RNA sequence: GGUGGCAAUGGCUAACCUUUUAUCUGGGCAGCCGAAGCGAAAGCAACAUGUGCGCAGCCUUUUGGCGAGGCACGACGUAU
RNA sequence: UUAUGCUAUCAGGUGGAUGGCUCGGCUCAAGAGCUUAUGAAGGACGUGCCAAGCUGCGAUAAGCCCGGGGUAGGUGCAUGGAGCCAAUGAACCCGGGAUUUCCGAAUGGGACCUCUCCGUAGUGAUCAUUCAUGAUCGGGAACGCUCCGAAUUGAAACAUCUCAGUAGGAGCGGGAAAAGAAAUCAAUUGAGAUGCCGUAAGUAACGGCGAGUGAAACCGGCACAGUUCAAACCGAAUCCCUUCGGGGACAUGUGGUGUUGUAGGGCUGUUCAAACGUCUGGCGGUAAAAUCGAACUUGCCUGGAACGGCAGACCAUAGAGUGUGACAGUCACUUAGAUGUACGCCAAAAGACCGGAACAUGUCCCUGAGUACCGUGCGUUGGAUAUCGUGCGUGAAUCUGGGGGGCACCAACCUCCAAAACUAAAUACUCCUUGAGACCGAUAGCGAAAUAGUAGGGUGACCGAACGCUGAAAAGUACCCCGAGAAGGGAGGUGCAAAGUGCCUGAAACCUGAUAGUGAUGGAACGAUACGGCAUGAAAGGAUCUCUGGCAUGAAGGA
């Protein structure tokens, strides 16, 4: 706090002196009585007793990397002026495994016949490439 | 945009066109940033020692004497250890574990650094950083300032220059502070004349080092604090060609 | 001796409190005169017993006589005339700090002289 | 929170190297946060705006109009 | 003359604040890093011409000898007397020696005896070797390794948990220590010793699933380094001591070979030729005290004294700083920059030496046991049926082999080869050295600005202070008077100034006196406000300001 402007208060923003103890004047130390008297705080902290779930091993557990395939869409002119991406014959070929990208998601649109390799694609991802002139190809 | 560059008799014997550094704004408040974080940066840890006014096993006699609560010596009522105790430890004292130093991003830094090189071609921030000058600002020398070894040529350039008063006025300024900085090694305060900026480790860092005020760095070593002494911009500086040609993409 | 090692005057000060007695011989310096320091190559020279200085700063500027004695502790000459008259009214040597005189005539009794004020 | 740098083609680097004696300059993409959520998990995976009201501001015949942000819907992803 | 008192100021005393100064402290960084039976550290006692403490030294005793550096003085903290030493080169510093009492690992025996007994003169204890000889012991600020191991506390009680493998203990031990060359980590296919740092991440995991506790790998860096045995085959082909005669070890195996995973090695045959390493060598670097190092001590003024002011003259690869009678680039030491250096340390050219690497063939040989594993108990761990340890019990296999891949087993795939050994660097620490500092500035900073772990306190384990400062120079007050005076006072001196020795400045409380006001008929939060008496009102405050009136305009109000 700003011990300058409290040189004169004596009790410098405690209330009574009688304040400012120990951890009795908060109650316990740590997030202690979240199911006595700390149990609606518990609740507003998210601290409620309680166990859900089961973790499976991070070594079989994995999350993919995604992008939309309007993100995909529009901005694949920088990809291909930016080496990750080439023109053949009018079509983007864009290839997700060099963009660390496995999963490609149907949100947004495409206006540009995209011809996309990855290793997993949504339906809505496949619906919304095939009806703008493009493929999907999936990484064997 | 483009600067005369003057010989070392003083006279403008060409131009040069001066790098995207020199067109960057006027910012105060990022040079008192980078300035305030170098400073930062530089300090060093202090405090007590571990158990200073601690190292004893005084206990209280309790009630019933009438004596305060204090901690006492076991073999005498002298009072001990308290912060309030003569002898005690410090209440809340510096702690050598403590991290003086700041941040400021790499980014942020540079753009107080180019604004910093940019206001040293105003005049009127020069002069109203308490520099004594005659030249037109900004001030490029040819290359062969740098080539130059002993004090008397630097001399005769910077009088050449229009530029000396500053030198003097830094020397003649020169003062012996107040207070206990004298004791801890700070027995003067210094002034700040001029800054030379060279292309690369030349004599000229020797030759110009010895004048009083007088900062002589390359490109490389320029940094917020030479260009800024005490967080305000407008220093006198003298830039060579090299450090010119050096100096397009510098903090870019 | 003090090398810029140490500017702080706490270092520079303890240095020369607890010199040795060979770093105090080069205490006793002082500036030779013009002729002298023409004939020598060097500008100054320890101030030993015996040789005549000039004092040129506080009350006894101007006189000149032969160094009476020489204290390394002290850093201290005493030079013949500059003294201070006592209540008794009997004369007594003031000293003198060598860096306050100098020196117009040397002491050459000792062979050894001429290469303890240079090399 | 106030003040700033940079900004989805994002931000910042950590250790460390460069110190020519702790600053400093230039490097350093490992990593972290943001960038997609929902689900215990398997897993699957969304609007670059479809509509309305409407503040500021602008235009205006001074009564209206357009209306970023805001508000209210509609639609969609996923769990149940 | 109102006493005893009260209030304010002043003078003085007491006191030691404040200020200024500081050879001390503290913190951080960079270095450097073991020592002792050839008797250490530590302690006791002694040691000085006058010497009590501390410091140094040891009956050769604030010291002795030699070489180098230094050179004219020296005789510690600590300028007193009287001497002594020193140009036959002292003092001092660097290197190397000598002396070195008693106790102490203490070690011929014994210690409420720092001494004492035998004197056969001293290898005390435990060990290795042939029995010549050798090793170990104690100490070291922290750091390191091994083992033993609480409670307060938190959970708002408390028991698992936490505190915490903390505190504390025992052993070992070096400049570092430990670890260390996969029976590894991965995952579909990879990497490739260890340590340390960053991150993963407060994640996985544990948990009255409460409070809390809590990784690793991958990845980025620092620094990089690999190898030696046991065995197969050979069989004394070796190693050690030595008086150089010989002696000891050794067939229960010295030495050679060999050293490992898509196996390696041996044995048989063929080919290529020999890399790493050890020793010598000292080009040259590092390297003692230390040496040299520019340029003003010019005029006037002030002053006790210029480093100051005003003129003038200069140096700068040197304007870091400190000292010097007040502020110094040019007075001194320095600095920047160059030199030199005994013993040492690293060290390249060039020589001497054991030797290295591939392939073919395989009813061939070898490849670590109370071990790995497992059962059960306990500790510990994030380690969860899936940490590590170790108590008890049990207990394999041998390349057609064995282990691992987070419960067990089966199968597939991937991966390695334990139960033997060593191994630089990167890392840690701070007794010590150097440097630095938005650190402290004498009730602070270390307890200690050190006659400080001291005085002093405690039977003991142990607890533990206070104390800095004359002045430029002692010029440290002559002579005289009083006084019993070697006290003190007066007078008189010194000094710019008494600053007159625990002496710079010299606050307040407190005490003595003086001055102003008041005061022996008087009522108490010691004041605020208004008006008066007395005193003061030099500076720093007013001068159409103060006093006293007139005139004009005058709000609210208003006789
Ligand atoms: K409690
Ligand atoms: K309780
Ligand atoms: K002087
Ligand atoms: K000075
Ligand atoms: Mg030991
Ligand atoms: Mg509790
Ligand atoms: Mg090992
Ligand atoms: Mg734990
Ligand atoms: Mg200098
Ligand atoms: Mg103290
Ligand atoms: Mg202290």
């Amino acid at each position: 706090m700003d011990t300058k402007k409290f040189r004169g208060s004596r009790t410098c923003g405690g209330g009574t002196h009688k304040n400012r103890r120990g951890a009795g004047n908060r109650g316990g130390r740590g997030k202690a009585g979240g199911c006595k008297h700390h149990f609606v705080r518990a609740m507003m902290r998210g601290y409620s007793y309680g166990k859900h779930g089961f973790k499976r091993p991070d070594e079989v557990s994995r999350d993919v990397s995604i992008v939309n395939v309007g993100e995909l869409d529009e901005l694949a002119s920088y990809l291909v002026e930016e080496g990750l991406a080439e023109v053949k014959d009018g079509a983007y070929h864009i290839n997700l495994e060099n963009l660390g990208i496995e999963k490609v998601l149907g949100s947004g649109r495409v206006t540009k016949n995209l011809v996309v390799t990855s290793e997993e694609f949504s339906a809505s991802a496949r619906e919304k490439i095939e009806n703008a002139g493009g493929s999907c190809i999936d990484a064997e | 945009a483009t600067a005369k560059t003057i010989d070392l008799t003083g006279k403008a014997v060409g131009e040069v066109e001066l790098p995207a550094v020199f067109d960057a704004d006027y910012r105060p408040d990022l040079i008192k940033k980078a300035v305030l974080a170098a400073q930062a940066n530089r300090l060093q840890p202090y405090g007590p020692r571990l158990y200073s006014g601690m190292e004893t096993s005084a206990r209280g006699w309790g009630s019933g004497r009438g004596v305060s609560h204090v901690p006492r010596l076991v073999n005498s009522s002298r009072a001990a250890r308290v912060p309030h105790a003569k002898g005690g430890r410090r209440a809340h004292p510096p702690k050598p574990e403590a991290d003086r130093s700041e941040k400021v991003n790499t980014k942020e830094r540079r753009y107080a650094i180019r604004s910093a090189i940019a206001a040293t071609t105003d005049p009127t921030l020069v002069s109203l950083r308490g520099h004594i000058f005659e030249a037109e600002l900004p001030i490029v020398a040819v290359n062969d300032l740098e080539s130059l070894e002993r004090t008397k040529q630097v001399i005769e350039f910077l009088e050449a220059a229009g530029l000396y008063e500053d030198v003097l006025r830094a020397k003649y300024g020169r003062h012996i502070r107040a207070g206990r900085g004298k004791l801890r090694g700070r027995k003067y305060k210094h002034k700040k004349s001029v800054l030379i900026v060279a292309g690369e480790n030349t004599p000229i860092l020797k030759a110009a080092r010895n004048l009083s005020g007088v900062d002589v760095v390359t490109v490389d070593s320029l940094n917020a604090e030479l260009l800024a002494p005490g967080t305000h911009a407008g220093r006198l500086t003298v830039w060579t060609e090299s450090a010119i040609g050096k100096l397009e993409g510098a903090f870019q | 001796m003090i090398a810029m090692v140490s500017k702080q005057p706490r270092k520079q000060r303890k240095a020369r409190y607890a010199a040795p007695l060979h770093i105090r011989q080069k205490f006793m310096g002082a500036r030779l005169s013009e002729a002298l320091t023409k004939e020598y190559g060097t500008r100054s020279a320890a101030v030993i017993t015996g040789d005549t200085v000039k004092v040129m700063r506080g009350d006894f500027k101007g006189t000149e006589g032969k160094v009476q004695s020489v204290s390394l502790m002290d850093g201290t000459i005493t030079v013949d005339g500059v003294i201070s008259t006592k209540v008794d009214g009997t004369e007594v040597p003031r000293p003198l700090n060598p860096s306050n005189v100098m020196i117009t005539k040397l002491e050459m009794k000792d062979g050894r002289r001429a290469s303890s004020i240079k090399k």
